[PDB]
């Protein structure tokens, strides 16, 4: 049976990675470098990466910019709307970490204050590569899960 | 023309050691098209160019299937191109490693690892700096 | 000797600029007529 | 046997729906100097597995304290409609020889509308039911001239038989002889269906979102086969059939590509825009035509046989 | 009785999809009539769509009556019905009943 | 410590591709600014927006916060 | 000088008229669009091969930060805080001592990698090109801790990076 549920993960784990819809935050500066990762040079949908996804079908959040205070309680409503599984991507030093205006009143000093993160892209801003190399380091991530041998041994 | 495309179609298929040659970096790599080999790495990364290709497909590598004990048949990362061949696959110089080599350091890494996040070799921070004020440690013996 | 990014001796090619967007097709009288010689060859 | 049938038809129109998901991505890429899905597969053959697997185990949200009893009713209504337009259509054979296989797909197109209305309700939100009644007031006004277009074509026909269709076009496509009613028949079909230039509704989740999808692009086939009969008809050889059906599928996809193509190529209408589109540009020519239809075969002597 | 099956068959199968994907596991074991502001354009709309369809429910018996001997009668009919439609057209408008401004 | 600034005030301007966009930059002597003042162009754009669509549909809206080319990075500053 | 963009009167014969009725009617501008975008189908795509094939690079990219070393060995930071002092963020963060053998050494050299705004200003100050930003720009982690760099990540970013950094120094030192 363990040879029927390890195959069973990674048919699900393959079909989630490889169907990867983002909602992109395009809060800033970081937020053109995500729409070079969409144009023809990198090409994101041809990873399975649709351009835009609507929050109620999207399965990653990318949070590309700074998050102001303003901003911060509208980010945690539309994630708490994404379906679920649902994964958060922040891109770039402000959305990591604060970045150039982590001193400031009213920026959040990282977006992971508001929303749990799965990948983090450094840079200010990383370009679309290496924006790139986050998502594709986002699919390995969801290939190592093990929701259902996990459940078949509670 | 359309049996000179087919040609070089079939061409593919040959030039990269036959059917199962072909399909393998088909699914590996998503692209058939064969280039010249410039070189290959001690960690198995294979090295191609055609400058007939536009600029930025000129230069490709295949990447090893191991490296550093981790099966990388379908697991390949950006990360794995060792700092040598970095420069030359983004352009950086014309030159690749096998004809204009790197300085040789005693303390440059020997051996090139990828990105470790996720895994037991992931950096964990922590201060480098040894503790400030010393603790006044009373007598073991006894006398109040 | 000095030795810095500088243009060709004589300077590059002309460049264009100016919008280019030739003109195509029939006039509106020869596009009525081949639809309407159309319209009967069909109804014939 | 006739069970046989109708799962010949049913699975290959889910297929065929689910690899158009391909296509337009792909059509769409090269338009736009990419590439699109090319790493699911050789060529993004697996994509849309891998899209219809993911969506299907998705976490199945529901607005909650809704009329649910239409949140669930809307999407039966549309894939079941959706199917059921299928089961006349002659490839050359119907499923379902229906002597008025054309008014059957009328009626039945026109209960469509209900699982827009129902899923607006659905929704517990005032602004989702004012988008979902605007589309429903978009549908039922290109209704209009669908139907008055239909009639038009019908009148040198002579029947509602789709499969007379076949034998009216023998000799030559009714695309020469009614390329203007051909024109806003095909205009009305992207309206209809709210293809971009009239994709407003874009100016449910999971698998309750991928059956809504599906519906659609299940209708999205659906009427560019009715173009490819209505205006484009295939000879038919009834000692081999398949000839007709390669040529009239052939015929099919063209136009359901050129469905992709209208969409990479233009910006978006305003409401009104599209709605005076309608009233005051298509329904003034379609009633003119009409009546130049009506009038034609009865002046040029050339009324077609009732049977 | 096949297109009872053909039916029974389609929305059958679109009942069961619309089923499995509310019912398929998930993995978890811890806890889970006014006026509305919409303008009377759009009734008049869907009012003038019915009126509208059912001058098209007149039409559409236009295939067998041109097959009648008195066709001097059907044809003056025919354009007769249609021509309304025309004029009821121009009555909605000249009388701003297609505008949405 | 930077180079230092003579004291004065200064409002300079360029034609940026988004419109007039100018600094009023304070110096105190010191090699740090005392105030400085950003004017970004889009800033009277949008405050604009409310006189540009009047009379206008829902649709139009968008249209006319394109052609006034708004990046809020420096609307918000 | 100017120009205008859109100040032009129509003819108004009945061959420009009938010109523009056609257009009206047949949409013959919207089937010249039509032709652009099939033009387009049929042209190679632009999209390179990621990660098997990268985007172009010059060696002035702004990456990844490594503490270098001279040929010996030896570290080339001597402490002298000329690179926390400019960095607009306040990313570097430095404490020192004498070494053992009397060096002016850090004790720390801290690089918050998400306040750093990635601006190359330490590499400008730095008198002895200790702290560079290097070529590599594929680091993105899997928590935020992990991009919180001490001077042990940065001088094995330098003992790993080595070998390129000095090549693209060798090509851009004459720049600066
Ligand atoms: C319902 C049946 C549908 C079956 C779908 C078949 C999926 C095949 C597949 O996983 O692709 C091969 C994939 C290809 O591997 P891949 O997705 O890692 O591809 C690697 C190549 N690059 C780097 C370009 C992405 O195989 C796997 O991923 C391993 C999991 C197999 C899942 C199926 C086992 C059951
Ligand atoms: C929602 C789905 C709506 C279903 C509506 C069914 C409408 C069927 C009408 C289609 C049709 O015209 O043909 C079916 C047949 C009439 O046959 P006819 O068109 O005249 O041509 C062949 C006759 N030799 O007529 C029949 O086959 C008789 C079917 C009677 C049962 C219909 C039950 C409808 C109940 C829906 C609720
Ligand atoms: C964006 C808008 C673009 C325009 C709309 C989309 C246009 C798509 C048009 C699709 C139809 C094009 C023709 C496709 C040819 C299919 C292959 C074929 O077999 O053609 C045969 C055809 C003549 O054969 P046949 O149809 O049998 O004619 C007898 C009349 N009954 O030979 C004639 O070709
Ligand atoms: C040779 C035969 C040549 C016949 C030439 C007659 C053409 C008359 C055209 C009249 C006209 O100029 O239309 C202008 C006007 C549209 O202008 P608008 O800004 O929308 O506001 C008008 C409010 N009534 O339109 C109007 O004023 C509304 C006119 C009524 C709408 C026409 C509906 C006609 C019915 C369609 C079938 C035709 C039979
Ligand atoms: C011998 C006597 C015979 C008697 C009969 C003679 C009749 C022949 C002469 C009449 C021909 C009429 C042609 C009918 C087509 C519809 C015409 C039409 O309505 O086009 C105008 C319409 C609105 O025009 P607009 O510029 O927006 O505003 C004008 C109002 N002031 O603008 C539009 O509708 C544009 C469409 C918008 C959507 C664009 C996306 C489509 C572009 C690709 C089209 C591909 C072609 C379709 C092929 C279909 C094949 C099945
Ligand atoms: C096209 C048919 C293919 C049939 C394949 C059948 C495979 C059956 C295995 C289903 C695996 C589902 O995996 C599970 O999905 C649900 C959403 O649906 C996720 O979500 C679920 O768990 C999370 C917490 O873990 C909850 O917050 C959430 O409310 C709940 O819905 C789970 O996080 C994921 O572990
Ligand atoms: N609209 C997008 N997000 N892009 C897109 N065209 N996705 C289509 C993905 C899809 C949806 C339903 C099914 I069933 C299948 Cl097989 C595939
Ligand atoms: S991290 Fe840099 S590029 Fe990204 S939003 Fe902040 S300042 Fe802009
Ligand atoms: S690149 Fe700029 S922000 Fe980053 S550490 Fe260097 S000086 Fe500071
Ligand atoms: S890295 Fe350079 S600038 Fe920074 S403290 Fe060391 S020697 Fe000074």
């Amino acid at each position: 049976g363990e040879y029927v549920v390890a195959k069973l993960d990674d048919l699900i784990n393959w079909a989630r990675r490889s169907s990867l819809w983002p909602m992109t935050f395009g809060l800033a500066c970081c937020a053109v470098e995500m729409m070079h990762m969409a144009a023809p040079r990198y090409d994101m949908d041809r990873f399975g990466v649709v351009f835009r996804a609507s929050p109620r079908q999207s399965d990653v959040m990318i949070v590309a910019g700074t998050l102001t205070n303003k901003m911060a309680p509208a980010l945690r409503k539309v994630y708490d709307q994404m379906p679920e599984p649902r994964y958060v991507v922040s891109m770039g030093s402000c959305a990591n970490g604060g970045g150039y205006y982590h001193y400031s009143y009213s920026v959040v000093r990282g977006c992971d204050r508001i929303v749990p993160v799965d990948i983090y892209v450094p840079g200010c801003p990383p370009t679309a590569e290496a924006l790139l190399y986050g998502i594709l380091q986002l699919q390995k991530k969801i290939k190592r899960e093990k929701r259902l041998r996990i459940w078949y041994r509670r | 023309e359309l049996l000179q495309v087919l040609k070089r179609g079939l061409q593919q298929v040959s030039g990269h050691g036959g059917l199962r040659g072909y399909l393998r970096v088909l699914f590996r790599a998503n692209d058939v098209r064969v280039g010249t080999l410039v070189g290959e790495d001690k960690y198995g990364n294979k090295y191609y160019e055609d400058n007939k290709q536009f600029f930025g497909r000129h230069r490709w590598v295949i990447y090893t299937t191991e490296m550093n004990g981790k099966n990388t048949f379908w697991d390949v990362d950006g990360s794995m191109v060792p700092p040598e061949w970095h420069r030359w696959l983004h352009c950086m110089t014309d030159d690749p490693p096998t004809v204009k080599p790197p300085t040789a350091r005693k303390f440059i890494w020997t051996n090139h690892k990828f990105n470790l996040s996720g895994t037991p070799q992931q950096y964990v921070p922590y201060s480098t700096t040894r503790k400030k004020i010393q603790e006044w440690v009373p007598p073991s013996t006894p006398y109040k | 000797k000095v030795k810095q990014d500088m243009p060709p001796v004589g300077g590059y090619g002309p460049i264009d600029y100016k919008r280019n967007l030739p003109r195509r097709g029939l006039s509106g009288y020869s596009m009525f007529a081949v639809g309407i010689g159309a319209l009967l060859f069909g109804y014939w | 046997m006739f069970m046989i049938n109708i799962l010949m038809l049913i699975i290959p129109i889910l297929l065929a729906v689910a690899f158009l998901t391909l296509v337009e991505r792909k059509v769409l890429g090269y338009m736009q100097l990419r590439k699109g899905p090319n790493v699911v597969g050789p060529y993004g053959l697996l994509q849309p597995i891998a899209d219809a697997i993911k969506l299907f185990i998705k976490e199945p949200l529901r607005p909650a304290t809704s009329s649910a009893s239409m949140f669930i009713l809307a999407p039966i209504m549309a894939l079941g409609l959706a199917l059921t337009m299928w089961i006349p259509l002659p490839m050359p054979y119907p499923l379902i020889n229906m002597n008025l296989g054309v008014l059957f797909m009328l009626a039945m197109s026109s209960l469509a509308v209900y699982s827009i209305l129902w899923s607006g309700w659905a929704s517990n939100s005032k602004y989702a039911l004012i988008g979902a009644l605007r589309a429903v007031a978009q549908t039922i006004s290109y209704e209009v001239t669908l139907a008055i277009i239909l009639l038009s074509v019908l009148l040198m026909s002579g029947s509602f038989t789709l499969s007379t269709l076949i034998t009216t076009q023998e000799q030559m496509w009714l695309i020469l002889p009614a390329w203007p009613l051909a024109m806003m028949w095909f205009i009305s079909t992207l309206a209809e269906t709210n293809r971009a230039p009239f994709d407003l509704t874009e100016g449910y989740a999971a698998g309750p979102f991928a059956l809504f999808f599906m519906a659609e692009y299940a209708n999205i086939i659906m009427m560019n086969i009715f173009t490819a009969i209505l205006f484009l008809g295939t000879s038919h050889n009834p000692h081999m059939p398949e000839l007709y059906t390669i040529n009239f599928t052939i015929k099919s996809l063209l136009l359901t590509m050129s469905f992709l193509w209208i969409r990479a190529s233009y910006p978006r209408f305003r409401y009104d825009q599209l709605m005076h589109l309608l009233w005051k540009n298509f329904l003034p020519l379609t009633l003119a035509l009409c009546m130049w239809h009506v009038s034609l075969p009865i002046l040029t002597s050339g009324i077609p046989p009732q049977t | 009785m096949n297109l009872m099956l053909a039916l029974l068959t389609n929305f059958t199968l679109a009942t069961l999809l619309v089923i499995i994907a509310f019912w398929l596991p998930q993995l978890n074991v811890y806890s889970e009539s006014a006026r509305l502001p919409f303008s009377m354009k759009f009734f008049l709309v869907a009012i003038t769509f019915l009126l509208f369809d059912l001058e098209i429910a007149l039409l559409l018996p236009l295939p067998w009556a041109s097959q009648t001997a008195n066709l001097n009668t059907m044809l003056t009919m025919a354009l007769f019905l249609i021509i309304l439609l025309a004029v009821s057209l121009a009555y909605e408008w000249t009388q701003k009943g297609l505008e949405w401004t | 410590e930077g180079y230092q600034v003579p004291p004065g005030a200064t409002y300079t301007a360029i034609e940026a591709p988004k419109g007039e966009f100018g600094v009023y930059l304070v110096s105190d002597g010191s090699s740090r600014p005392y105030r400085c003042k950003i004017k970004a162009p889009g800033f009277a754009h949008l405050a604009g927006l409310d006189k540009m669509s009047k009379g206008h549909m829902l649709a139009d809206v968008v249209a006319i916060i394109g052609t006034q080319d708004i990046v809020f990075g420096e609307v918000d500053r | 000088t100017y120009k205008y963009v859109n100040l032009r009167e129509p003819s108004m014969d009945m061959k420009s008229v009938t010109d523009r009725a056609a257009q009206t009617l047949l949409w013959t501008e919207l089937i010249r669009g039509l032709g652009m975008t099939l033009s387009y189908l049929f042209r190679e795509p632009a999209t390179i091969n990621y990660p098997f094939e990268k985007g172009p690079l010059s060696p002035r990219f702004r990456g990844e930060h490594a503490l270098r070393r001279y040929p010996s060995g030896e570290e080339r930071c001597i402490a002298c805080k000329l690179c926390e002092a400019v960095c607009p963020a306040q990313a570097i963060t430095i404490e020192a001592e004498p070494r053992a053998d009397g060096s002016r050494r850090t004790t720390r050299y801290d690089i918050d990698m998400t306040k750093c705004i990635y601006c190359g200003f330490c590499q400008e100050a730095c008198p002895v090109d200790a702290i560079v930003e290097g070529p590599n720009f594929e680091f993105s982690t899997e928590t935020h801790e992990e991009l919180l760099y001490n001077k042990e990540k940065l001088l094995n970013n330098g003992d790993k990076w080595e070998a390129e950094i000095a090549a693209n120094i060798q090509a851009d030192y004459l720049y600066r």
